């Protein structure tokens, strides 16, 4: 029905195609960067995360502010005191662009425990909005996923959890995962998650609407299920907590598959 | 981007609202003349409309939506640089009494709205604000959707959305209703019953409040069943007390419309928003099939 846009659906996702290209953070940041690391990139998206279930943000509005930092951080270099102020902002900015009701300002300053003023959090607001002059509207894993989903047959609940799951985990390390786009990821975390919970694959159907192939999504595909398979170990736990709720059907505890025949 | 601001001469305000002066200007090296919508900043940062208005239209340039053409970003104030158009449809259409708005001007305007629409809807753009105020012509005959302080990138399958939203003239049934979700068919209720008044130049449910807006919906076209409208009985605000008038015929509800007026009309006005015609297929109604677009036939 509607609520799919039918009429509209193929025009936007050959839109959300275009611009991820244009939204693509630089993939070689984080060696350009003299103060900051992939693991301190991790612990800070694991914090947002815990600050998104601390708020019941969408999971939408995390993955916008995850490419305003990464956008950000590809231009700005950024003292380790200060990753997380850029890191409030952008969660700021993505709560105002996506959430029906954002938390107010002074939510911000609290989570960040007084570490940083509220003067500080408008101020690098406006910086952040600058270095990405407004262009906030970006592809996420999210909106991929929500029209891959539409391919199954039936809808199957845990499938879409645990493709959800894979696409948050992503989020959390830079190295590998800026090097593939958001509709890849997607790819890979709907056949990955469709794969372990059915039995099935990455359907004809989608090879249709996207060009891609389980040739053209393995070296993603080998990443993110080496990722999904040392998921208990990371030092990054926030999302496997978060996805054992049963809002999204307690996917985390869910067994990864050992192989995955390709 | 265009500097700048120096550059501006302020010629007079042309609007207010928030955050909220519109000025017309001109550019004093290129003779552009714009308009200016001054956004004043502060105790929570830049707000969310200003961030979605500014976000989405960067993204959408088409003929019949208004240009952004630059943001002048300053510590204490904002201010979004637009094509300068003359007047909105709403003062067109009062300037307009006496004689109507002749029907080649209202299909060009209907049409140009449509690609206005397709275009965002295409973008993942919802308007969630279309009325007759925020349409605005120029004097070449264009038509142009503004105003999109009210409107939201959307994800396929949507999401809830803000409850709020539309004017309430101009809003949809299944937002009356309480549905969980909405869609693009809410633009396009709203540009029917803009559709409508420029046939008629005077709004085509005026209610006062939600409960008259869904009751005088209802006496136009027929009080909802699951006939026509499967759901409808089930949805949060609908109730079996509800009064059930019987749909006029269409003919009534504008008559001045030709038959091929009244069908697209009829479908932009369908009450199942999964049945309700989209701007891209209404592009291809035979209404149409004369279309061109004519200057305005008044001085603006
Ligand atoms: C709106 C208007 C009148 C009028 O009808 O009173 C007279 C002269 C100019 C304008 C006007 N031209 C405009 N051009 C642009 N680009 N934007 C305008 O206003 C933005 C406005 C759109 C309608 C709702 C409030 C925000 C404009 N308002
Ligand atoms: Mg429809």
């Amino acid at each position: 029905g509607v609520n799919e846009v039918p009429d509209y659906h193929e025009d936007i996702h050959t839109y959300l195609r275009e611009m991820e290209v244009k939204c693509k953070p630089k993939v070689g940041y984080m060696k350009k960067q003299p103060d900051i690391t992939n693991s301190m990139r991790a612990i800070l998206v694991d914090w947002l995360v815990e600050v998104g279930e601390e708020y019941k943000l969408q999971n939408e509005t995390l993955h916008l502010a995850v490419n305003y930092i990464d956008r950000f951080l590809s231009s700005m270099s950024v003292l380790r005191g200060k990753l997380q102020l850029v890191g409030t902002a952008a969660m700021l900015l993505a709560s105002k662009f996506e959430e029906i009701y954002p938390p107010e300002v002074a939510e911000f300053v609290y989570i960040t425990d007084d570490t940083y003023t509220k003067k500080q959090v408008l101020r690098m607001e406006h910086l952040v909005l600058k270095v990405l002059a407004f262009d906030l509207a970006a592809p996420t894993i999210n909106q991929f996923l929500t029209q891959y989903f539409l391919h199954q047959q039936p809808a199957n609940c845990k499938v879409e959890s645990l493709a959800m799951f894979l696409g948050e985990l992503s989020l959390i390390d830079a190295d590998p995962y800026l090097k593939y786009l958001p509709s890849v990821i997607a790819a890979a975390a709907f056949h990955l998650a469709l794969y372990t919970v059915t039995g099935q694959s990455w359907p004809e159907s989608l090879v249709q609407k996207t060009g891609y192939t389980l040739e053209t999504l393995k070296p993603c595909l080998l990443d993110l299920h080496q990722t999904y398979l040392r998921a208990p170990q990371h030092a990054q736990q926030s999302i496997r907590e978060k996805y054992k709720n049963s809002k999204y059907h307690g996917v985390s505890l869910l067994n990864p598959p050992e192989t995955l025949n390709l | 981007p265009p500097g700048s601001m120096e550059n501006f001469q302020k010629v007079e305000k042309i609007g207010e609202g928030t955050y909220g002066v519109v000025y017309k200007a001109r550019n004093k090296l290129t003779g552009e003349v714009v308009a200016l919508k001054k956004i004043r900043l502060d105790t929570e940062g830049v707000p969310s409309t200003a961030i979605r208005e500014i976000s989405l239209l960067k993204e959408l340039n088409h003929p019949n939506i208004v240009k952004l053409l630059d943001v002048i970003h300053t510590e204490n104030k904002l201010y979004l640089v637009f094509e300068f158009l003359h007047q909105d449809l709403k003062k067109f259409m009062d300037a307009s009494a006496l004689t109507g708005i002749p029907l080649p001007l209202i299909k060009s305007y209907l049409f140009q709205l449509l690609q206005g629409l397709a275009f965002c809807h295409s973008h993942r753009v919802l308007h969630r604000d279309l009325k007759p105020q925020n349409l605005l012509i120029n004097t070449e005959g264009a038509i142009k959707l503004a105003d999109f302080g009210l409107a939201r990138a959307f994800g396929v399958p949507v999401r809830t959305y803000t409850h709020e939203v539309v004017t309430l003239w101009y809003r949809a049934p299944e937002i009356l209703l309480g549905c969980k979700y909405y869609s693009t068919a809410v633009d396009i209720w709203s540009l029917g019953c803009i559709f409508a008044e420029m046939v008629t130049r005077r709004a085509l449910f005026p209610g006062d409040s939600e409960i008259d807006q869904l009751f005088r919906i209802f006496r136009t076209l027929g009080t909802p069943d699951e006939v026509v409208w499967p759901g409808v009985t089930s949805m949060p605000d609908y109730k079996p007390s509800f009064p059930k008038w019987a749909r006029q015929d269409f003919s009534k509800v504008v008559p001045p419309l030709d038959e091929d007026g009244r069908s697209l009309l009829s479908q932009m006005l369908h009450y199942d928003p999964n049945k309700r015609i989209s701007a891209k297929a209404a592009l291809a109604h035979p209404f149409f099939q004369d279309v061109t677009k004519p200057v305005p036939h008044l001085r603006l």
